[PDB]
């Protein structure tokens, strides 16, 4: 019960629910890409991003920490110091 | 009762003549002989009081209070013998010779067989501790404290002395056997009700009566742990005994005179209840939960009932050593945080599991949970209370829901929650802490089996 | 596996003190309650008897448990 | 409003917490998935019908009236994830993270069962005492008159100096103990 | 200014750091196991276990057992020669005289 | 339309629906900077005051020490007896006292006359 997760998983977590959007492509979607500056996008998008990966993980990110997390590298980071990875 | 006098006198050199390391060990070893020896007195009878001679005699009722006293003396060295390990050699010792005088004056006036030889060592044991108080007290405050408790008890206890001294010259002595065989009832004259007002006065000040128990609050707080020890579980139960035997003499005018006196505690050990659901000093808290208790011991005494007589004995045995209990634990608290407001230290029983045992059982016996002492007494309490009259029961029942609403809630901000973050001097359980605690609360646990001896005189 | 030390406060003093308590109180609630044991076996109680004429009985005598009577 | 490194909410953090408290209420309102995501695909064309606007008191009280519709609107009872506060199970294991310093209090005899974890930690309260006069060293300076405005703390410098009051923070406890 | 001439405050006396296996009694340790022994011996070994003996075996407490045996004889008379249970009367009423009127 | 929140002493407002929250004049962005720069004050003070390794105790909370010695013993110096504070103490002090005395002297009056006139059942009470 209760399987530990790497980080490894993590991103490969993140990356395979954001290769799902329909407002991204899965060609130049990478690691180190910002949602407006280097892909283009609202911040609309991004604070529905925010909520899609707060149900993805099941608990919630505050909004003064959510208007951060702007690359997919900073939402790893994010979900890797709440979790606790690589124990 | 000279087979305990002249040991606690000869235990007197014993601390005046040990070494600067010695002293403690000595004491605690030869106090908790003379608490072993202490048990003859336990030769009682349903009819009789056991008399040795023309001045010292121990019915049903004295004895567990006397048991109590010279039990509480070593759990009182063990209590003080910490905070004072910096203090002088002489100081020290002075502070123990006050302790034993003070047991010494404790156990002359519990078996004192006129009312006379009781008044003048009842007034006696204010000296030390007053001197306790005033001396080795921490807070900038305690003067007033101290000046308070002695004049609170001076003015009641000088027109006990004119109303005693006035009975004796009226009727003849004062012994309480001869007062038995002598008694004579009194009229519903203004002459008797200053009589009874005199005569009860002192005692519900002492008791403290509610109004009057603004004495505790402070004398309990400023005051050492030996000093609130003996502030909480004898002093006040010196008062109930003294109260105890003088209202024999004082019929049938109680019958139409204790009418406010009781209500004046009827209501207020509602009202001062509320207090500790509101307040940030956890040994204020303690001293208004004694304060309700005494009052409910107030009308327990005041009804004259035979099983209101059973609840209050049992009612003061068993608060005494809560109270103690609970005066001990917030010494110790006090002296691992260095502060005395309870908001402070949280979340204690993720550092300190034997101590929040220490507080669940505390707190459990102090809320009345059966089949504890405290809770007998109260129940009989109740019962006589409603054999009194009916309504009283809801001024009885309410208490019984603010009573817990504070209790666990000084379980439960002490002890349940996160922990505080800048507090990281929580040093592990001391033995000697322990040790008290398991000392004063296996008794209350054994006694609970058989509780037949702390009943009253007429069981 | 990946075990990891779970950090708790030092439970050596709480367990001392209780394993010190109770032997303290063994040693001597062993020994007594051999004594009580063996007192209710082989010396063992009372019998309830009328009193005879001409016998004036000490106190003690008015009691059943050997222990009471001591 | 209340906020650690800003004095203020502007108007786009203002109409972004509205928009993500109304989409978790309708999440709410609309348990099954399809009817949740045709909906919250209506609130997205009914945000974005007011998004370029150039008057910024219109702009105020569209969210007025936006915020007491929302507040007519609400679920009574919300979804909570069970880490959120005001969840099942909320601090819950905070009952059972006991702090690092009562290691510190540990009897040897139950020291020497542990002594490689109690060596390396021997060896980071060492670093923690020769970091903390160059972490205040660092804080003096920086800090300018007045004391910091703002609540936000300079990160590391000079390269070997660990950044400024970090103990408490690395060393917190873990979320599963 | 400067106030009066007064000693900084001590600090608190951790006293586990100076001896391992204290007890918080005294510095040194012999004397500590001293106490601890004393205590242990005379608080629980010696009063409470004696005295838990002592209090369960009171020699028949304020004679109240003896009074269930009498019980046991009374009743036995009274339910011999026919008289009542128990009189309504403490004494004898042939031997009060009440006040005339 | 819609049901206007009516705050009361129990039921507070939501902070979104102020209109001083809506407020974007100069003044209260000064006073949200001031306060934030005194928060940040304090807030330096403790974390400096709580991570140092030298020290092993309770930091000192003035704001604390504060609160206690104004619910203790601060109340009685700042007592001015005067019309209200009197009405208050003679309403809630010997209100309830003489009220509770007169009902319990009514009930205990009831009960005596009852008793000695021989109509109270009291047949199987013989525990008082």
């Amino acid at each position: 019960d209760a399987p530990p997760l790497t980080l490894e998983g993590i991103k490969d977590r993140v990356l395979y629910v954001l290769k799902l959007y329909d407002k991204i492509d899965p060609e130049k979607l990478s690691v180190n890409s910002h949602f407006m500056k280097d892909l283009g996008l609202d911040s609309l998008d991004q604070v529905e991003i925010i909520m899609a990966m707060e149900d993805e993980f099941g608990f919630e990110i505050p909004d003064i920490d959510a208007e951060k997390l702007m690359c997919p590298q900073e939402i790893v980071d994010y979900i890797a110091d709440k979790k606790d990875v690589y124990e | 009762m000279l087979k305990y006098i002249i040991p606690t006198m000869m235990l007197m050199p014993l601390t005046w003549l040990s070494k600067n390391s010695m002293i403690w060990i000595n004491t605690t070893l030869h106090s908790l002989l003379i608490s072993l020896t202490s048990l003859l007195l336990l030769n009682q009878f349903g009819d009789n009081s056991l008399n040795f001679s023309l001045t010292f005699f121990s019915d049903s009722l004295s004895t567990p209070l006397l048991i109590l006293t010279m039990w509480l003396l070593p759990l009182m060295l063990m209590a003080s013998q910490h905070h004072l390990s910096k203090e002088n050699l002489a100081r020290k010792k002075l502070f123990i010779s006050m302790l034993i005088l003070l047991q010494l004056f404790l156990i002359m006036t519990f078996t004192a067989t006129e009312l006379i030889f009781f008044y003048i060592m009842f007034e006696a044991t204010l000296v030390p501790t007053l001197i306790i108080i005033t001396r080795w007290g921490n807070q900038t405050e305690r003067l007033n404290a101290g000046l308070y408790f002695l004049f609170y008890t001076l003015a009641g206890s000088l027109p006990l002395l004119v109303a005693l001294i006035y009975i004796q010259n009226t009727m003849g002595s004062l012994n309480f056997l001869i007062l038995q065989y002598w008694v004579q009832p009194m009229p519903n004259s203004w002459s008797n009700t200053f009589m009874w007002l005199a005569c009860m006065m002192a005692f519900m000040v002492k008791m403290p009566l509610y109004g009057l128990h603004l004495w505790l609050p402070k004398a309990h707080v400023e005051a050492p742990i030996a000093g609130s020890m003996v502030l909480a579980a004898i002093l006040l139960k010196l008062g109930g005994y003294g109260m105890m035997r003088i209202t024999l003499l004082l019929n049938p005018i109680t019958d139409f005179m204790a009418y406010p006196f009781i209500m004046l505690s009827l209501w207020g050990m509602i009202m001062t209840s509320s207090i500790c659901l509101r307040q940030t000093d956890l040994k204020s808290l303690i001293a208004y939960s004694s304060v309700s208790h005494m009052a409910l011991v107030i009308v327990a005494i005041l009804i004259q009932t035979p099983w209101s007589y059973m609840g209050a004995t049992a009612l003061m045995i068993a608060h005494g050593l809560t109270s103690s209990m609970l005066f001990c634990l917030a010494n110790s608290n006090y002296e691992r945080v260095h502060s005395r407001t309870m908001i402070l230290a949280r979340g204690l029983q993720t550092l300190l599991p034997l101590m929040a045992a220490w507080w669940l059982l505390a707190s459990l016996t102090n809320l009345a949970l059966p089949p504890s002492i405290n809770l007998i007494g109260e129940l009989f309490v109740v019962m006589s209370t409603f054999s009194w009259s009916n309504i009283t029961i809801i001024l009885m029942g309410l208490n019984m829901v603010i009573t817990a609403l504070y209790s666990l809630y000084m379980l439960i901000t002490t002890q349940r929650g996160k922990h505080t973050h800048h507090i990281n001097n929580i040093l592990p359980s001391f033995t000697r802490e322990n040790a008290l605690m398991s000392l004063h609360m296996l008794p209350l646990l054994l006694l609970s089996l058989n509780p037949k001896i702390i009943l009253g005189p007429l069981y | 596996g990946k075990r990891l030390f779970i950090i708790k406060p030092s439970g050596f003093y709480d367990k001392r003190f209780l394993k010190l308590l109770r032997f303290y109180i063994l040693l001597t609630g062993i020994p007594v309650v051999i004594g009580i044991t063996l007192i209710n076996v082989f010396i063992g109680e009372a019998e309830l008897a009328e009193i005879p004429e001409g016998y004036v009985p000490e106190h003690w005598e008015y009691f059943k448990h050997p222990i009471s009577r001591w | 409003a209340f906020l650690p490194s800003a004095a203020y909410l502007t108007h786009q953090q203002k109409v972004l917490q509205l928009y993500k408290r109304a989409l978790r209420h309708l999440e709410s309102r609309c348990v099954h998935r399809d009817k949740y995501r045709y909906f919250a695909c209506l609130l997205r064309a009914r945000f974005d019908e007011h998004k370029n606007e150039k008057d910024m008191v219109k702009a105020t009280q569209l969210l007025r009236e936006a915020e007491k519709e929302f507040w007519h609107g609400q679920h009574p009872q919300p979804y909570i994830f069970p880490e959120s506060p005001g969840g099942t199970s909320y601090e819950r294991y905070e009952c059972y993270k006991v702090p690092e310093w009562c290691l510190d209090d540990w009897h040897p005899s139950e020291k020497a069962m542990y002594p490689d974890y109690f060596a390396k930690r021997e060896q980071w309260k060492k670093l923690r005492r020769e970091s903390w006069e160059r972490e205040v060293k660092q804080l003096q300076e920086e800090t300018p008159v007045g004391g910091p405005r703002t609540e936000a703390l300079p990160p590391a410098r000079k390269q070997g100096d660990l950044p400024p009051l970090w103990w408490h923070i690395v060393t917190r406890p873990r979320e599963r103990p | 200014t400067l106030r009066w001439q007064e000693d900084p405050e001590p600090e608190d006396e951790n006293l586990y750091e100076k001896n391992p296996d204290s007890h918080g009694y005294d510095k040194d340790p012999a004397v500590d196991v001293w106490n601890m022994r004393v205590v242990f011996f005379f608080g629980f070994s010696i009063v409470l276990v004696l005295g838990s003996t002592f209090v369960a075996y009171l020699p028949d407490y304020r004679m109240q057992e003896w009074a269930r045996r009498e019980a046991e004889r009374l009743v036995k008379y009274r339910e011999a020669h026919g008289l009542p249970l128990m009189e309504s009367n403490c004494f004898d009423p042939s031997k009060i005289q009440l006040p005339e009127d | 339309s819609f049901p206007k929140y009516e705050p009361s002493r129990l039921a507070s407002l939501p902070t979104t629906l102020d209109p001083a929250e809506y407020d974007i004049s100069s003044e209260t962005r000064k006073a949200q900077a001031e306060r934030l720069a005194i928060r940040s004050r304090l807030k330096r003070e403790y974390q400096l005051q709580y991570n140092d390794p030298s020290r092993r105790g309770v930091v000192e909370d003035p704001a604390l020490i504060r609160w206690t010695c104004a619910r203790s013993a601060n109340v009685y110096p700042n007592f001015r007896p005067n019309t209200k504070t009197s009405l208050l103490g003679a309403l809630f002090g010997i209100g309830p006292l003489i009220f509770w005395y007169y009902v319990f002297k009514t009930d205990r009056d009831r009960k005596e006359k009852l008793i000695q006139e021989g109509k109270l059942d009291r047949t199987f009470n013989i525990s008082y």
